[PDB]
């Protein structure tokens, strides 16, 4: 919903992280990466990579002479079996990938929407819903205040009425 | 004033597949199918024997190519395309069956049958097809029985091998079919010929057959090879009128090894657990697209050159 | 479960081309494109994967009969493979239906949030998927919603007075 | 994935022994409950279940290899290869099926929590402020209105608005 | 003033399965498993062969029913349920492996052996088991060798076929087993009979057996057929004594093709890449439940009634 | 004045997910049974435990197989050291045949009405075959020998004739003497030959003398050969002697489950899935006890335990 939907673009400029903070302030404008939110995505991606390569195989032996003749009927029976096994394992591979891509993408999509909600309900009344994945803050929020918000430390109760004012007038 | 939220993107990003969309760009992906296999046989850690030209059958029989490899021990056995199992032209019954037992085998061991022949019999018969030093020669575990006197009839004989050992043994003998009646007459006489084999388990009758046949290795005459298992403490008897190629030693497959039919040269300084004709494979990846035919602990073969597994988010650019 | 289809929206209305409006005002009383096209493509997307296709040769004969031991082995391998492919057919259909149902519901709920964020503070949602709008809205205003050209700011001043008193 | 579990809600209530989802109750009067068909909407699918798992796709098999005698060596190996491969399939198929229907279960358990939560906050409307720990700040005064879908929002729109604005 | 959101719904919704629900109804669902097989054979685009009541093995040895189908090449091969393989009573050895070589094969060409026989021999043997033009005949590509002077000994004979061509050739002969000692004596004399066969790759010996057996096709007698491959630049020698059925022509198998075992009638116009005992199957659908044994590029067989894939949740008014 | 909106538990088993191994959960169930009943469960099945009787023996008439020479069965059971052969011998196509019996559902027997000349003593017996204390022989096989020692055995022809609706399996034996002295005694000095031909079979056997070890104290061997006699088709035996002609012809009826196992029977317990160690019953779709199984069954997997989550994430405070 968040990436293919209402967040219109991704910022190429960001390099430290997957998920970003950028704000418009009078003193300065800044770009911030959230260590916690990106780390969540990276942990669940490396989890899939692990489950993918955590495969141990039973040892196998030849049933097909490479350098000698094989009787015709038994050859046909092995050919039909070896090829049917192969067909299953190719369909099982296409499933695995097409299914876990569906899921990798959407996991990534939700972790953003979760960060976005995290900020939004954190603000409570001091700000409002712009569908640019942006929040108009209705008070002067400075450079200490900006990642007061990204530390998640930010407390609405002390800006309080100032924020309600000029929202109201 | 404003505070924004955004994901990243990259200038160029990898393409992946999903259950609903075939075509979905993502920031990053990793290959899950392995095609960069290797070109040597990694035999570090594996005690191995490289056959060269000797075919596995030849180990048991005693062919001149495998004269180095008559007795051995390995957890891996490596066959080669140029394999030679025969000198004198012939074929073997249940050849694939016997061959497969040897390729599974972790070892081979040899015991003298101890058979003794009378004055009339000539123990040493040689063919120009099997040349050891230069001098003609014959399979190093059998013996070719012919009459010492060219005209004379073969004497009726009983030969018995008894398996004293605890484990079961594998014994091979041959039946020789001459090209022409005169040939047959010189070697074994003018009498009707019967070889009879008998054990607790095993009973059979063989008769040498004379027919004209095309020369191979320069010999129209042919030798057919037979095998069986002698159970421990069992005894097996050979009552024969001539035309028998008789064992001078017996075989005893030992343990379990890993059979490999391979064009690749050895590397005894890497390790590996998957093998094909081409080479060896070391990969973290689950699937593989090189060889439908594989041996050992190997990644499954899938009919696809590439499956990309997205390891990033949906890539949306500037 | 996304809230809409099995949650706060209570039923569907028996709308003509569009999977996903109805508004009520004094002079007039239905509309459904981008939202549905977002959904329908995924349905075909699943269908396209289904159709795409090796050759196989006869291993047991129909009109002669087959040596027993091999015939049994052929039957066992053939049987067990059908067992695996049936499991796969049952699982894929089960799963892709699990996703199919729950995808339309996504393209439903995001349309809801698109709207709720677009009216911003000039409406209240009442808990059943209707938005109650305090500031009067003619038809030509409604169409400013459907084409996403609706400005919240200019109505805002009139709204808040209605909400609070 | 959904923000609700291991997200804003920072642990579970080990005290709760009834129901997956419940209400923690605070007001001057009194202080724990449980919402009924948010947790059986959930049980219906947790017991949609193992119906998949335990319905028997049962085909009758015979024995292709005898145990009490020699089987011919070639066909012996063909059988041991086909069966080793059919196992390496089902061991995959099993491992995916539980690990994928675990992933589906685990992340559907909050969905209901979130839908309960957003149900509740649509009931409360402008009468309450979220507080972001899944709690709701209520700025007015038989609170099973919200638990049992009763609560009128206009009824105390009233003083609560101005309890916010003071 | 109010605005309200919502989704479509349908009056009689169809039902489907999920991972959580045994019976979920939905606005629409389609079929994933095929069921409506087409009974005819859909052979469009294929250059094909319907043998009718001719067996494949019959082609190599030329049974009369098989006379039209003695040579040629095919996209695909079709065999009827009641096809005649042997007109005179007999069996073939490793017949199944042989029939399959033919079914895999694209085409057959026949090359003459060049065999010639002495005057004492009667090349022109016949039986009423095999009939052409309502008269007694023998297999087209084989010759029945008996003694022209009745009772007299079969002369010792040698026949050699040489494979000059680059391709490998498939060669078929027959070993006739009489019913009477009376009967055997009349055709071949009182000789001890033997047939021996050699090539570089193939050696074998055949001895005819007198036996008493019930009539088949009106005949107590039996003719069992054998076959081998003659590798190029090599010769196979036939040494026989009385009893051999000697090839006048030899088969060659060309290319790779589809083989179909079906008794359903041909329909030329429709095209299929799939076939079974009933006709063909036409679909995009990836599964099917018609029959567990097919041939070609065919969908996988599943033991289900049907599997329904949804195309949303249908919630009715109330 | 506030309202708050899950349960956790003290102990959470860890399941595996697509992203997370080791993920705690409130409850999880096993999808693989690893415990299976030691015994064989035989409720509601009409079955036959052959004990130390080999399935081949039923048709041949081995003395241990006497109370089994006929019957009907849903299920058939075989045991570890069953006795097929009273007398030293091997069977051609023994594995192609044992399977045929273990997937049948009963055996009927028919007399062949064979009738042997007055030159012929058919009451042959061995001390390999000890019925009570006396020399006996295979129940459905008559060891023909010439009645006067050393005298040449007459050329004999015996023809079975199937008149029943379904095909009959017919079994016969060939005798291979230990020493050339011995062959002349029983059948005579003549050249021996046995020619068995029907409409869908021809063959021929020639008794071979050879020096052989003693098995059950006998050097000579009886190889056993079998074929199916179609309905309406006769089979003809022409012999010089050394034929162990069938007094009777087995018929195989219906289809049943064949179990090879050493587990003891229990008719208390129900099942449809059996292996060597006995039986497996459950509705878990997987199993890791044994790879080789018989009848409708759960599929074999490598893993000892697979945990399927039945609950939400377990997060203690
Ligand atoms: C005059 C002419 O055309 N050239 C002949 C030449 O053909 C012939 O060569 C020999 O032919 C005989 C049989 O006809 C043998 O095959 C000779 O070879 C050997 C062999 O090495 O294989 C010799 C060997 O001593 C024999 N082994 C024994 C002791 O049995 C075998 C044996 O006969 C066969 O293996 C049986 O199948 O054959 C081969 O050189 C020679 C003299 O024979 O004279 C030329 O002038
Ligand atoms: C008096 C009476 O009961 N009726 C006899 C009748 O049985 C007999 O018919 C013949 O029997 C002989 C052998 O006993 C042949 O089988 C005759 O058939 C043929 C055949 O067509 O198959 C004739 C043919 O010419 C023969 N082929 C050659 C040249 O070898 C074959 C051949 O003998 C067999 O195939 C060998 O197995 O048999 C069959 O008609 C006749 C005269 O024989 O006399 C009646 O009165
Ligand atoms: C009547 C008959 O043929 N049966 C004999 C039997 C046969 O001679 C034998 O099975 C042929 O292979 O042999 C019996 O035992 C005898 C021994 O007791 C003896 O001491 O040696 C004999 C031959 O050298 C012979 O084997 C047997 O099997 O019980 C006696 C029986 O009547
Ligand atoms: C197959 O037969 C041919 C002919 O009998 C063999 O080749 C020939 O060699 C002989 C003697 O060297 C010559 O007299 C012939 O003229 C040759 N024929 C040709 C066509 O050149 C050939 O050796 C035989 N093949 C085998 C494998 O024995
Ligand atoms: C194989 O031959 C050996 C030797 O003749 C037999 O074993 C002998 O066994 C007997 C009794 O079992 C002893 O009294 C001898 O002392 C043994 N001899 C030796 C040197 O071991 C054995 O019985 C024969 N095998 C069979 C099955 O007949
Ligand atoms: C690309 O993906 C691989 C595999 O997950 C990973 O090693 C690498 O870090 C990724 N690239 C970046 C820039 O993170
Ligand atoms: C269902 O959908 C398929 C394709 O979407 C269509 O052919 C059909 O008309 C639809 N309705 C039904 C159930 O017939
Ligand atoms: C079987 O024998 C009877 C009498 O011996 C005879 O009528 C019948 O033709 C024979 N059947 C066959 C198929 O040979």
């Amino acid at each position: 919903g968040a990436i293919a939907g209402f967040l219109e673009n991704g910022w190429e400029g960001m390099v430290d992280g997957w998920y970003g903070f950028r704000h418009q302030n009078a003193q300065g404008t800044g770009q911030a990466a959230d260590y916690k939110s990106t780390q969540a995505a990276i942990d669940q991606i490396t989890g899939k990579l692990n489950r993918l390569v955590e495969k141990t195989n039973t040892e196998f032996e030849s049933i097909e002479s490479e350098f000698s003749e094989i009787e015709h009927q038994i050859g046909n029976v092995i050919n039909w079996t070896k090829d049917s096994i192969t067909d299953i394992w190719t369909y099982q591979a296409e499933l695995l990938v097409a299914m876990e891509n569906q899921h990798t993408i959407d996991m990534a999509d939700s972790e953003m929407l979760n960060l976005y909600e995290r900020v939004r309900k954190q603000l409570r009344q001091n700000a409002e819903e712009d569908g640019k994945g942006c929040f108009e803050i209705y008070h002067a929020c400075d450079d200490s205040c900006m990642e007061s918000i990204r530390n998640n430390t930010y407390d609405h109760s002390q800006y309080r009425e100032e924020a309600l004012l000029n929202r109201l007038n | 004033d404003k505070i924004c939220l955004g994901h990243h993107a990259v200038a160029n990003g990898t393409i992946v597949k999903t259950l609903t969309n075939e075509q979905e760009e993502v920031t990053n992906a990793t290959e899950t199918v392995e095609s960069t296999g290797i070109n040597r046989l990694c035999m570090k850690g594996r005690k191995h024997k490289d056959l060269g030209n000797c075919h596995p059958i030849g180990m048991l029989i005693g062919t001149p190519a495998c004269d180095l490899h008559l007795t051995g021990m390995w957890d891996t056995l490596i066959e080669r395309e140029n394999a030679i199992a025969y000198c004198y032209p012939g074929a073997t019954v249940n050849v694939e069956a016997l061959r497969q037992k040897i390729m599974e085998s972790g070892g081979i061991n040899k015991i003298s049958t101890g058979f003794t022949y009378g004055s009339s019999i000539n123990s040493a018969g040689t063919t120009r097809a099997c040349m050891r030093n230069g001098g003609n020669s014959f399979y190093a575990e059998l013996k070719w029985l012919v009459s010492k006197s060219k005209g004379q009839n073969f004497p009726q004989t009983t030969n018995t091998y008894r398996n004293t050992d605890t484990a079961e043994h594998l014994i091979m003998w041959g039946i020789h079919h001459p090209s022409s009646t005169q040939e047959k007459n010189d070697l074994y006489g003018t009498q009707s010929l019967s070889i009879s084999v008998g054990s607790s388990t095993y009973r059979n009758n063989f008769v040498p057959v004379v027919g004209a046949r095309p020369q191979v290795n320069g010999q129209s005459g042919r030798i057919d090879f037979h095998w069986t298992l002698v159970q421990p403490g069992d005894n097996i008897t050979f009552s024969h009128n001539g035309g028998l190629i008789a064992p001078s030693r017996v075989s005893k497959l030992i343990g379990r090894g890993l059979g490999i039919q391979s064009d690749a040269p050895i590397d005894n300084n890497c390790e590996s657990k998957c093998f094909w004709r081409g080479g060896s494979i070391n990969t973290r990846l689950p699937f593989q697209n090189l060889s439908p035919r594989t041996v050992g602990q190997c990644p499954k073969y899938v009919n696809r050159r590439s499956l990309m597994l997205a390891t990033g988010m949906r890539n949306v650019p500037e």
